[PDB]
């Protein structure tokens, strides 16, 4: 399984945010995508998840267009999202939070879903929690729950927004901790955000678009190394 | 002084906006009820455009005042969900200042409905009424057909006759059943008549004479019946709003002082929702700057709808005119003062 | 599907009954405001109280679209804010899926409303209106609103109100001689039809020439047709009437070759409320919770009061306009509910 | 001058977000405040802001007493506060930004506004855009009128709110050099954010509150090394 989309561009009233990108995630691998904020960087990421409805360029998940279709044809074509703010079913506890999305599953059954809830919830370390309701939990226990879900729905790739981001430095372990389970389950992985250092740390092959064309792509050391990263973005006195 | 002519330039043109809209809003479906009363029968189809014309302030008056409510409820709100009113008030500007750059616009609007509320109302409805009454009063058929049984507004008086003349002013074979006023005389009154005559004053009104009936001033199931064997009879018929005339201040009628208290009443009216909408703009959570708007239209209308009830319990009820609005306008007063001393009695409380 | 389709089923159910509560507070309030102009002394506050209350289970059934339409903007608002219907559909779930799952608990108080409206409203309704109108000015041979007057040969009859159950409430009986003296005043507080005759009930004849007779049962002397169409001028509005009533009238003047037009439309909003309701909401869930981006529930709540109260001036006008020409009726009320429908059909296909 | 917190206590709920906390900041130190964010952090940086109020506890600037007054009273004792989201007048241009602060400046006469409005143009460099609208503006302009504001209220101290929020690792340095020119004018700041190691990399004597207690407090290196902060916050993989 690999995911392209092809000269991806959006346009914003006279302002092109977004001209000709494009990028390749393959299933196991962590891709990163990175930018000044008034580049397409924001928008693309979007594009990609299906919240902003791309006005030109192809978006296909193995050989299947999900261009034009709505956000859940992606989501069953193996595109899952997990937003930044609190995505918890707030009134229905955590195993209903599984189970509630598990039963939405075509291929599985009743004992099937009963394993694979119990899978996930002492998989994620979110056993103890099975009565507290959504509203109830935690931040660290928020997120556990949503990539909980995210991976309730089978997907073949799943686009992250903003992990890192309020998060404190003893969490971010955790959360790459995590993001290797995802990469160790041969999902695919999208991760943007504006901890550049974290990122780059845990993202493999990580895009960096500015202005509406990509100007950088490659590994940690090598957008580390790329001298327009550094005068565009990163300033000279990175690390 | 940059900030007075900021928020007072974003309040103004937000309630011109909101009630450019509310006036078309009204002014189409008012509009709706003219056309179709001049599509029923067909009544002034020419000069309805005039009609209208003539119900702009009435309609404007009442709807300037709330576009004021929702406009600083809507422009406040932007304010704040933007976060300018933060570092405004983390600048020194109390929320009194706030409330006076409110309040100037709110003299501005004041004086605006003050004299659309004094001057045009009753011009408008003036003309109206005098193009109404002649249209109408050759055009409304306000005369019998004969046909049979006339009924006025409650259902008090009946006219019934079997014949108009040439003239339209004789009639034959009449009969009338009235009541006055309510407990005083509650006896009903039945006329009979072969022969009546019909006067019309074109000023208005009507008054007609009956030759050789019959008069009763009793109830039908009470026993207590009079009977009066006359030969000629002469009544004084009433009508065919009446209110709205010209500003003759609080005389020895009641319903004049009313009127003069209410359409008096409108522009302070105006200054207390202002002091309301100060406070109950405070969006500041950036989680709903539309959900206080209903409120604010159904609060307004429990200010209107009361104080017209107020307003009719005045003649009848014998609230004393300098009691009852301002007792309304107290009410709603003091609704704002206590939403804008929610917070300084926490911080004096405090102290 | 089960535990999503009970959690937006549960949420979307407790919102329609919290806005129906909310929006039945008001309006009763709005009711006590406006009632209060009317006071004789005879009964007042009392009263006032005993009548909105009388009214409260009516008025909840007219505002059961509105309360459905507001609540289930506010069920999928409080899910959408919170962010989980985002993800709810980005795991899968299809926007047509929410909607039927909005739709069951709609279709649940509407189904169940219309005979809680319809077994409880009437019956209520007839007894506020009837203490309220006797405690008010009931009684008296004369009647606020409408009341039929005819005249048969030599006698004059009034009726206070003609109630659609064959029963005339408040008969007057004038009988004078041909010299026109009141051989007999009198009056009958109900009275009933049976096959060849009137029947008056409760009879109070008054008269002194060479008694106060009270008779309390039938006096059988109309001749007269008291025609149902005469009587139908004086008929209260379809509102009040059961949906039987409805059906029965209806083809009640249907053999008497009257028309009954207004009463089949009366009777197709009354039977098909759940299925405009249901196309209502189906394109105010589409249009509303669509696109991506996020809305601030109030936003949300606001836009779509602003599509009920659109569509309401819809039907509003589109009736009226509708019999006038001499449509079927079902089409009627069919076509705009088909138009939200296939507009909410589209508009789901955007996405 | 000196600003004191001293004994901060809140009450939320039967829950004590922050239990006696005390505090002090003087003019010209740049001071941060840090921890977990359920810690007393965020609900007692708002109880020095004054948009939380505190339950017990005292807040004083200069040995008056300034924490049961309405918000602009701690405005003009001093206490100036920047937000992390756009607060600049969208429809007043620059010169109307910093100009329309100026004119509520008790001590100044026309000579001194017009004196003021240009002294603080030219000194942020924001001369060229003195017509540009707020709405007009990019992300750091707007920040540097912002400031430019901040200081047209003339304050003692300046209290800003996640200053390295959503901001590009060029634009830091540009953070630090305009936070060093308000260290230069003798006005105090204190700073709160997720971004540690610029935060700490700019903050002179730092705080930090844990479970609603103050655990730690001194420069960079004494938190480094302090154990509890690695136990609950940094970690011990931190830098």
């Amino acid at each position: 399984a690999t995911l392209k989309a092809q000269h991806l561009a959006k346009s914003y009233k006279g302002r092109q945010v977004v001209r000709d990108v494009s990028m390749s995630i393959d299933s196991g691998q962590i891709v990163g995508l990175l930018g000044p904020n008034g580049a397409g960087k924001t928008t693309c990421f979007y594009m990609i998840v299906g919240l902003v409805q791309a006005d030109q360029g192809v978006v296909r998940i193995d050989e299947q267009n999900v261009t034009h279709l709505p956000m859940h044809g992606r989501a069953r074509a193996g595109i899952g999202y997990l937003p930044q703010e609190a995505s918890i079913f707030r009134k229905l506890s955590v195993s209903d939070n599984i189970m509630a999305i598990l039963e939405t599953r075509s291929d599985l059954d009743r004992n099937g879903r009963k394993e694979a809830l119990e899978g996930l919830l002492q998989e994620f370390h979110i056993h103890h929690i099975r009565d507290n309701l959504g509203m109830s939990l935690s931040g660290g226990e928020r997120r556990r729950v949503e990539i909980a879900r995210a991976l309730a729905s089978a997907p073949k790739f799943i686009l992250l927004d903003e992990p890192f981001a309020g998060v404190d430095p003893i969490s971010v372990g955790d959360i790459k901790q995590i993001i290797h389970h995802l990469k160790a389950k041969g999902i695919g992985i999208l991760i943007t955000d504006h901890n550049v250092r974290e990122t780059l740390d845990i993202c493999e092959t990580a895009y960096i678009v500015n202005d509406g064309q990509l100007i950088a792509e490659g590994d940690a050391e090598s957008i580390l190394a790329n001298d327009l990263v550094k005068e565009v973005y990163l300033g000279h006195e990175f690390r | 002084m940059i900030v007075f002519r900021y928020l007072s330039r974003e309040v103004l043109v937000t309630m011109s906006a909101v009630s450019a809209v509310l006036l078309v809003i009204i002014m189409s479906g008012r509009f709706i009820k003219y056309l179709a009363q001049a599509a029923q029968g067909l009544l002034d189809p020419g000069s309805l455009f005039l009609i209208m014309a003539f119900r702009i302030p009435g309609f404007l008056q009442l709807i300037l005042p709330l576009g004021l409510f929702l406009g600083i409820l809507l422009a406040y709100g932007r304010l704040y969900l933007e976060s300018e009113m933060t570092v405004l008030s983390a600048t020194g500007m109390s929320q009194k200042r706030l409330l006076g750059y409110t309040m100037a616009p709110a003299l501005l609007v004041a004086i605006l409905v003050a004299w659309l509320s004094l001057f045009l109302a009753p011009q408008g409805i003036n003309q109206f009424a005098l193009l109404l009454n002649k249209q109408d009063t050759l055009t409304e058929f306000d005369t019998l057909v004969p046909g049979r049984f006339q009924a006025m507004r409650d259902g008090t008086r009946v006219t019934y006759t079997e014949e108009l003349s040439k003239d339209r002013g004789e009639l034959a074979g009449i009969f009338i059943s009235q009541k006055d006023l309510s407990n005083q005389e509650r006896g009903i009154s039945i006329l009979v008549a072969e022969k009546g005559t019909q006067n019309i004053q074109a000023d208005g009104s009507r008054y007609l004479i009956l030759h050789n009936g019959y008069r009763y001033d009793g109830n039908p199931g009470q026993a207590n019946y009079r009977a009066i064997q006359y030969d000629t009879y002469g009544v004084m018929l009433p009508k065919p709003d009446a209110v709205p005339t010209a500003d003759l201040f609080g005389s020895d009628n009641p319903r004049y002082q009313a009127e003069l208290q209410w359409r008096l009443s409108t522009p302070l009216l105006v200054f207390v929702v202002t002091l309301l909408a100060v406070p109950l703009s405070r969006v500041n959570p950036r989680q709903g700057r539309f959900l206080k708007l209903l409120p604010a239209i159904l609060l307004y209308m429990g200010y209107l709808a009361l104080l017209i009830a107020v307003r009719g319990q005045l003649d009848k009820g014998k609230i004393p005119m300098a009691i009852g609005l301002w007792w309304v306008h107290g009410l709603f007063l003091a609704i704002g003062l206590l939403l804008f001393y929610w917070e300084p009695l926490r911080l004096k409380l405090a102290s | 599907m089960v535990k999503l389709d009970r959690y937006i089923g549960v949420t979307v159910f407790v919102a329609i009954l919290a806005v129906l509560g909310v929006i039945l507070g008001l309006a009763l309030l709005f009711a006590f405001i406006d009632e209060l102009n009317d006071i004789s002394a005879s009964y007042g506050i009392g009263d006032a109280l005993r009548f909105i209350f009388l009214t409260a289970p009516r008025r909840a059934y007219d505002m059961l679209p509105m309360a459905a339409l507001i609540g289930c903007l506010v069920g999928l608002g409080t899910l959408a804010s919170n962010s989980e219907l985002t993800i709810m559909r980005a795991a899968g779930v299809s926007l047509s899926r929410i909607v039927w799952a909005v739709m069951k608990p709609m279709l649940v108080l509407m189904l169940a409303g219309i005979l809680v409206g319809e077994y409880v409203a009437p019956w209520t309704e007839n007894i506020a209106q009837s203490g309220r109108a006797l405690a008010q000015g009931g009684g008296d041979s004369q009647s606020s609103k409408r009341g039929l007057w005819h005249r048969q040969g030599r006698e004059y009859i009034h009726i206070n109100a003609v109630q659609p159950n064959g029963v005339l409430y408040g008969v007057t009986r004038y009988r004078f001689d041909e010299q026109r003296g009141l051989e007999s005043a009198s009056f009958a507080k109900r009275a009933r039809f049976e096959t060849d005759h009137w029947q008056l009930e409760e009879v109070t004849t008054t008269l002194l020439h060479p008694r106060s007779e009270v008779v309390k049962l039938p006096t059988e002397r109309w001749d007269a047709q008291l025609s149902p169409q005469l009587l139908n001028t004086v008929v209260m509005e379809p509102e009040a009437l059961s949906i039987s009533g409805l059906w029965q009238y209806i083809h009640y003047l249907a053999d008497q070759g009257l028309n009954n037009n207004r009463y089949w439309l009366a009777f197709w909003t009354k039977v098909l409320q759940p299925l405009v309701t249901a196309a209502l909401v189906l394109m105010a869930i589409s249009f509303i919770f669509g696109p991506l981006r996020s809305v601030t529930l109030g936003q949300r709540i606001f836009t779509g009061v602003l599509v009920g109260f659109v569509f309401r001036i819809a039907q509003d006008l589109l009736g009226p306009s509708s019999l006038v020409f001499d449509f079927p009726p079902l089409l009627a009320v069919v076509i705009p509910a088909s138009i939200c429908a296939l507009a909410g059909v589209w508009l789901l296909r955007r996405a």
